[PDB]
């Protein structure tokens, strides 16, 4: 029951970024692995996501055109290529898997925790700057 | 929830819509970071109620539990439940307590320790005898029955921690 | 919130897209399946604190209170606070109770009793004396001061329960 | 939240049902009249748990203390935690203390008062005496030990309070 | 102060069911008294209401053009009719009194308990099945 | 750290009349300022405020084009102008210090107590009747 992530890094606006995920120690069946991330100066906000079943996706506004997540279950791992990184985009990144549901294009993380997700990872740094 | 963007001159308009309005929606009654009437939640953030506050069910703290032998044959044995240390006195005197006298076999560990000297009082089986214990914020227990080589002490209560 | 659907091709779209935007957003203020930061409200589900918690009111428990005479005229006056028994030692001694005898006129009820022996001190009115009866996990008080016919047992703590 | 209204015939229509959506959306996160899953906040109103809690970190109830002398030397210290009070007997005997007389240089004041008589058993430095300390509901205390006119009284326990 | 249910049992998708529920013992100005419903897996949906005033009716969107909501006041009693029933229909039907608001067509449970509901039913059993 | 708030009283319905709120004791860089409203029979509701920097406004839908709201930074001082006043306009009015968020016209206090407002004036009653 592990999730661990790789790919942060510094970069100049504009610049690009692919972070991973290793996922491993649960089924996979009813799950959505995928990012958020965090100011120090904010609560969570939800990136992009993964059914790791049927490989329906989620992107946020505030990311769609400039990153895209991909999986591969066999390495238990799910990537975020960032692109066009603007300097809003510096955040703590965390992996994260849960239960979900969707209306259409919308999601829903249904569990009992926090940002209803079961399990995080320990978090990437993104740090945006010129 | 996680919504699409409702935008100028998208396509599928009325079904983007409807889909934030049902994920939406949905958060209202489970899921996502918001604390619900129903269903078994996790909640973190330190919570402040101004109000009174009815626990129907169980309310469960933290706890932790120890026992020793303070000295002398006295046990000791613990049990810390938020801010309060239930006791209970056990063992039988092995050998000479004199009055007065430290407990050096084992003191009680700082996390039970509480932050003034706190008197236990306890009991001797057979006979109307009362004494003391003793713990102050070191742990090391002091005896304040008077000198003593046999019998069995009991006794129940609790003691305030920071 | 009960929303409508919108959909391509409805009457009314305007409306229904305002008119679930206000049902939804009434229940950010009140009412529905969420729990607010203002409002008397009822909450089911278990629900874990992962934080710390403050409660500026009261904070009420499950309450039961039960009293009755343990045997030889001392009454045992219980009430039950959560996990915690409040006791109070009464009566007064009206017949011969021997040395580590059990106290067979009342038990002290299943739902009173505790995991392991409790022993709960008390003092005898107008003189040095103590004496402490144990509760043990069947409620079958003993008393273990020496034998005694009379006088007036007093004592107010607490013991701990499941 | 606080959302515009979506009307027949409005300009920017598309932006002011995304507005709304989002302004809705973020409260589901934090802010507003919600209750989290994470965040530090402060919750009014009376709050009524049917099923169990469990509190990981501390949970602070409201918390008062005092201390007197209550007479004779005798002093007590108390510190009221929700229903209960905590109790720390100290002092030392300083003047003859008859046997059943009230406690009168201080009475424990009203909000530490308990509902019904209190019996505070206590144990006296360097030999097997016990005595006990009534608390009434009026406060004035009451010795019940025999008479004495020296010692050093001790004692750490609890009563409840209303 | 009681709800009472009937009407609910085993039919086959295309079936017909009719549930009663009798509500005696409160006021009914303030009141709209409907069904939601819920499977061992699940938390409860509003399926359809009725104001005990006025009459204005809420009907789920899963279920419009099949389930329709009729009361009586003076049997203390509220019905759904529920036509060409599906698989996913399969739940415990609760009855339930509450107090509420409307916006239009939306609605809201005012009540300071679960679901915004003062008094609830014992719940009647619908299965649909091949 | 008080906000002191006055103008409140008798009116009939069509008549006008002005409240004031004295904001002194903070910052006011993060602060919106601006009134609710409460029946003894009702939760508050947000009626008008405005951002202490820059100026930018929220109206409830309730009271467009009659309620207007104004600022003083000086005189620490908000004025909300009640015109063509109703008989459901009747309540009484809280002054408000909140940290916001918005969305475009659409917006959010942040705060963690009731209502995601930091500071509450006393409240002034309005009443509006024939």
């Amino acid at each position: 029951v592990q999730l661990v992530e790789s790919g942060g890094g510094l970069v100049q606006p504009g610049g690009s970024l692919r972070l991973s995920c290793e996922a491993s120690g649960f089924s996979f069946d009813d799950y959505a692995i995928g990012w958020f991330r965090q100011a120090p100066g904010k609560e969570r906000e939800g990136v992009s996501y993964i059914s790791m079943s049927d490989g329906r996706t989620y992107v946020a506004d505030s990311v769609t055109g400039r990153f895209t997540i991909s999986s591969d279950n066999a390495k238990n791992t799910v990537y975020l290529q960032m692109n066009s990184l603007k300097l809003e985009d510096t955040a703590v990144y965390y992996c994260a898997a849960g239960r979900f549901v969707t209306f259409g294009s919308a999601w829903s993380f249904v569990g009992g925790g926090p940002y209803g997700i079961d399990y995080w990872g320990k978090g990437t740094l993104v740090t945006v700057s010129s | 929830a996680s919504i699409k963007k409702v935008y100028r001159g998208m396509k599928n308009g009325a079904e983007t819509i409807n889909d934030d309005l049902e994920a939406i929606n949905s958060e209202l009654t489970s899921g996502g970071n918001v604390v619900h009437k129903t269903g078994d939640e996790t909640i973190a953030g330190k919570k402040t109620f101004t109000g009174n506050v009815e626990v129907n069910g169980s309310l469960t703290l933290p706890t932790k539990s120890w026992s020793g032998e303070l000295g002398g044959g006295i046990i000791l044995s613990l049990r810390k439940k938020g801010t309060t240390v239930e006791y209970s006195i056990g063992g039988e005197i092995s050998s000479s307590i004199l009055a007065n006298s430290n407990l050096v076999n084992r003191s009680v560990p700082n996390e039970f320790c509480p932050r003034n000297r706190c008197s236990l009082v306890g009991h001797m089986v057979g006979g109307w005898n009362a004494f003391h214990i003793d713990i102050p914020s070191s742990g090391v227990c002091q005896w304040f029955g008077p000198t003593a080589s046999s019998g069995t002490p009991r006794g129940t209560g609790t003691y305030p921690i920071d």
